[PDB]
């Protein structure tokens, strides 16, 4: 039942506040009585001219306070309404870059579903699992030119560097493909020795 | 608020009128504490949007970015990074006069010192494990080898940090030190918090002052009213007590639901933020500054 | 059975010196639940579990599996037309 506590209780104060100003007609607001022709027929109109204001300048208050609260509240919606259509347009539509605003983990696709008065998404998000403490560097040496991987990292599992993508373990052999080469081999912080092989080099030998 | 109290003090004779009124005195609670509820739903959804507690480890080892700055200060007895004392000590009697009229102070659901664990964790993660803690479990990595990524991520090819490194360290560094300054020497950086709270201390001053108003009764004291005449008349006279002050809580009442709805708009933001650019890093032109 | 807090004068929940997750929020910290023979307790929250990363300048850990999780997110968009 909770987790529609947001549509459960939008419903709900509404019809409070709906409650709550009708139960505002059978109030005094200091008036001799709450009905409006009781005070009538009991006394002589020029009376009744002075006591209908305690009822109207209460009833008509009692208004004044839902109307206000409903634009607040409406606003509140407003809000929550601008959200779901940028919801709807980026993460349905789309597939949303930010950052657990289509729901914890990466985003891949969201589907709607209709709810009263609301609207329901399914965020489908790729969340990792397994993870393998890695020995890492942020370079390789190979000739003493500097090689970084173009995406992802240098991994080894403690002998064989290996350049893998980031969110997900696909370990593969480094070769120039995997990497470009940029300044050289005293600059960087933890550069490691190691031994870059060539897709080219055997290609030629025949 | 205490909305029998506030209006009637200590009176029965007042507090019987106010029945006539109805749900007034009701439904101002209800309405207050939708406020006072979401207020720690904010305060929720800002700060904690992470599973567990992280801290950092026991020796600090960045690549020459010094973080003692901002990471929570192992001496003092509530744990808070040397900056966070700062900007305690700029944002600030109140405190038992409202409390005498029914005006009351609930206490935020969460300490600082708790939201001092938060800010720690968000930003002990930050640190080890990358962007990688907001969408599962945090996953070490060399802090050297995340701002390759957050290069590559605003199109600067990472060679550039494994070159710079040593430069880009002292920049930070010389950068942080001046966010001491920039809050040290000058008290108008934290206006958007210290006029929130003043105008919180503000209304009630206000919403306090309109007990002192006559509107047009004979007198702003209660038991006055009482003392000097027979009820049958006094009762008319309490009318326009109550009639101004019931009133002047609707108003203050009206003004909290406006002004939080404010900050609730200002704390998605925040929480945006909180999610999009701390936890992960922003694609957003000048969202993040 | 009584017991002081920051939030003010407690009674009927026993004080635990343990700390759990925040169930039934109070103030301050004090969150109470139901559990133990029963008694609502009263114990100061603990902010989420404690983790501390095993972090060294060389160390990576790079997830080899993953989850597609599915999880509801639910906003209001309109409200009950009157007049
Ligand atoms: C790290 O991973 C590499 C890649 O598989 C391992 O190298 C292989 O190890 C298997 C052991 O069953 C051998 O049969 C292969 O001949 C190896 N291939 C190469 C290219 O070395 C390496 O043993 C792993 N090391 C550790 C410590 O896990
Ligand atoms: C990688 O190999 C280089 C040599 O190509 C190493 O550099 C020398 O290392 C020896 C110790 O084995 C030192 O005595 C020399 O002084 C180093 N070079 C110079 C010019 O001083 C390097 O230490 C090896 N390890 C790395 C850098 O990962
Ligand atoms: C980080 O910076 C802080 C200060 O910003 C350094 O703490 C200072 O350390 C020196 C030691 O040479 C002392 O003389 C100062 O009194 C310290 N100042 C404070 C405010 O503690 C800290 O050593 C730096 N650490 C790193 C790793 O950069
Ligand atoms: C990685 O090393 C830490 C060292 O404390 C250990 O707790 C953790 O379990 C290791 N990773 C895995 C997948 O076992
Ligand atoms: C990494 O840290 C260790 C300390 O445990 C140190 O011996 C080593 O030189 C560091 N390497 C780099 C590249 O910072
Ligand atoms: C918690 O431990 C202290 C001693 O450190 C003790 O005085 C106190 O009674 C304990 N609290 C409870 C609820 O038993």
């Amino acid at each position: 039942a909770s987790a529609l506590g947001k549509l459960q209780d939008v419903v709900n104060q509404n019809a409070q506040a709906l409650n709550t100003l009708v139960k505002q007609l059978s109030s005094n607001f200091g008036a001799i009585s709450s009905v409006l022709n009781d005070i009538l027929s009991r006394l002589d109109k020029v009376e009744a001219e002075v006591q209908i204001d305690r009822l109207i300048t209460g009833r008509l208050q009692s208004l004044q306070t839902y109307v206000t609260q409903q634009l607040i509240r409406a606003a509140e919606i407003r809000a929550s309404a601008n959200l779901a259509a940028t919801k709807m347009s980026e993460c349905v539509l789309g597939q949303s870059k930010r950052v657990d605003f289509c729901g914890k983990g990466y985003h891949l696709m969201s589907f709607p579903q209709s709810a009263p008065h609301g609207v329901v998404f399914l965020h489908v998000t790729y969340v990792p699992a397994q993870e393998k403490n890695f020995t890492t560097a942020p370079a390789i040496c190979h000739d003493g030119k500097a090689h970084f991987p173009r995406e992802g990292v240098f991994v080894s599992n403690g002998t064989h560097w290996f350049v893998t993508q980031r969110n997900f373990y696909e370990p593969q052999i480094i070769t120039t493909d995997n990497t470009f080469v940029s300044g050289n081999c005293d600059v960087v912080i933890g550069i490691v020795n190691n031994t870059v092989y060539d897709p080219l080099q055997p290609e030629l030998d025949s | 608020v205490d909305c029998t109290m506030y209006i009637c003090g200590d009176s029965t004779e007042c507090s019987n009128l106010l029945l006539q009124y109805g749900s007034f005195c009701t439904q101002l609670n209800r309405a207050l504490t939708g406020i006072a509820v979401e207020q720690d739903k904010n305060t929720q959804e800002v700060f904690a949007q992470v599973k567990q507690i992280y801290k950092t480890p026991p020796i600090k080892d960045f690549g020459g970015f010094n973080f003692s700055q901002i990471l929570p200060d192992p001496s003092k007895p509530s744990k808070r990074s040397f900056i966070e004392d700062l900007l305690f000590n700029k944002v600030t009697d109140l405190i038992c006069a409202q409390k005498f009229n029914g005006l009351t102070v609930l206490p935020p659901l969460l300490t600082d010192e708790m939201i001092a664990q938060y800010t720690s964790a968000l930003l002990a993660g930050t640190i080890t494990s990358g962007w990688t803690f907001g969408a599962g479990a945090a996953l070490q990595i060399p802090f050297a080898m995340q701002m390759a990524y957050r290069f590559n991520g605003i199109g600067v090819t990472q060679n550039v940090l494994y070159e710079n490194q040593k430069l880009i360290a002292n920049q930070f560094n010389s950068a942080i030190g001046k966010i001491q300054d920039s809050l040290s020497s000058t008290a108008s950086a934290l206006g958007k918090l210290q006029d929130v709270v003043n105008q919180n201390a503000q209304a009630l001053n206000t919403l306090v002052k309109q007990l002192s108003s006559n509107f047009g009764a004979i007198s702003s004291v209660l038991n006055d009213i009482l003392s000097r005449l027979d009820k049958v008349e006094a009762e008319v006279q309490i009318d326009r007590l109550i009639t101004g002050r019931l009133q002047s809580l609707q108003t203050y009442v009206t003004q909290q639901l406006i002004r939080a709805a404010e900050i609730r708009a200002s704390a998605n933001l925040a929480a945006t933020k909180m999610s999009e650019c701390v936890l992960g890093q922003s694609k957003r032109v000048d969202f993040c500054g | 059975n009584v017991f002081q807090t920051r939030a003010g004068c407690l009674i009927g929940a026993e004080h635990v010196n343990n700390s759990y997750e925040c169930d039934i929020p109070i103030g301050a910290g004090i969150c109470a639940s139901y559990q133990t023979s029963q008694s609502i307790i009263a114990y100061t929250m603990s902010l989420g579990a404690e983790n501390s990363v095993a972090y060294s300048n060389n160390s990576i850990a790079i997830p080899t599996n993953f989850t597609i999780s599915v999880t509801t997110e639910i906003l209001p968009v309109s409200m009950t037309k009157t007049s």
